């Protein structure tokens, strides 16, 4: 996990065009007809991890290798859903422990273009300042998506200086990242805020809320993934 | 009708691509917009017909 078979070239509002299949974990949720409504990662063949916010149904669909979603000939795994499992703390009021994880069908296919992002251990300490990258389809401008998978780089912030601008908005189960040129915007959600863990791509945050217009100088609030795997491996264990 | 099917749509602060509808009074009639997935209003519907079976008429 976390090693992507096509290195991402690095230099969402502000943000930039990736390397086709360099994120290979990035997912695109849509519904019966194709439209992306948000973003996801796969944790292994069978699992994807998103918001709990994006109230992904058995009826709707995982992309998987996709890059282009305007091209219509482009390869890609569209992945059933068998079930949905949305963390029961999840809390609608305070967008609090914001995840959900997803159980496929039929595996998924890993290759090239496709495969997992590796999840982080419950008391692994990503420190403020840490520069780490977000993906996603989400508004480049605050308007229609990209076509294009986006990439930004963004630094992680300190709760202390998150609550500067959020106050008590911010909850345990969440990590703030951002403020700094760039943002996630509508359709980012779901997907990852992923940091290097020895040289490996580790999931540290789910997209999940922030500014109501994206603004670049506003922390991004994503779930704190540290704070949410137990669930996780837990869930997988179970199932 | 309810007072709040003369609100307008909101987005919340929550980064999904979600479609709803919203009831829109200088029209009449239920139109689509993007919903970012948590905190939503009362002008917030899953369906048009819901849509207007509440606010039909605001």
């Amino acid at each position: 996990c976390g090693v992507p078979a096509i290195q991402p070239v690095l230099s969402i509002v502000n943000g930039e065009e990736a390397v086709p299949g360099s994120w290979p974990w990035q997912v695109s949720l849509q519904d019966k007809t194709g439209f992306h409504f948000c973003g996801g990662s796969l944790i292994n063949e069978n699992w994807v991890v998103t918001a709990a916010h994006c109230g992904v149904t058995t009826s709707d669909v995982v992309v998987a290798g996709e890059f282009d979603q305007g091209s219509s000939s482009e390869k890609i795994q569209k992945l059933k859903i068998a079930k949905v499992f949305k963390n029961s703390k999840y809390n609608s009021l305070t967008i609090n422990n914001d995840i959900t994880l997803l159980k496929l069908s039929t595996a998924a296919s890993f290759s090239q273009t496709v495969s997992a992002v590796c999840l982080p251990s419950a008391s692994d300490d990503f420190a403020a300042g840490t520069t780490c990258v977000t993906t996603g389809w989400g508004l480049t401008r605050y308007a229609n998506t990209p076509d294009r998978l986006q990439q930004a780089s963004l630094p992680l912030l300190s709760n202390t200086n998150c609550k500067k601008y959020w106050g008590t908005k911010i909850k345990d189960a969440m990590i703030c990242a951002g403020a700094s040129g760039v943002s996630s915007c509508m359709g980012d959600s779901g997907g990852p805020l992923v940091c290097k863990k020895n040289g490996a791509w580790t999931l540290v945050g789910i997209v999940s809320w922030g500014s109501s217009t994206c603004s670049t100088s506003t922390p991004g609030v994503y779930a704190r993934v540290t704070a949410l795997v137990n669930w996780v491996q837990q869930t997988l264990a179970a199932n | 009708r309810p007072d709040f099917c003369l609100e307008p749509p909101y987005t919340g602060p929550c980064f999904a691509r979600i479609i709803r509808y919203f009831y829109n009074a200088k029209a009449g009639l239920c139109q689509t917009f993007v919903y970012g997935g948590c905190r939503a209003k009362r002008n917030n519907f899953k369906s048009a017909e819901d849509c207007l079976r509440t606010c039909g008429g605001a």
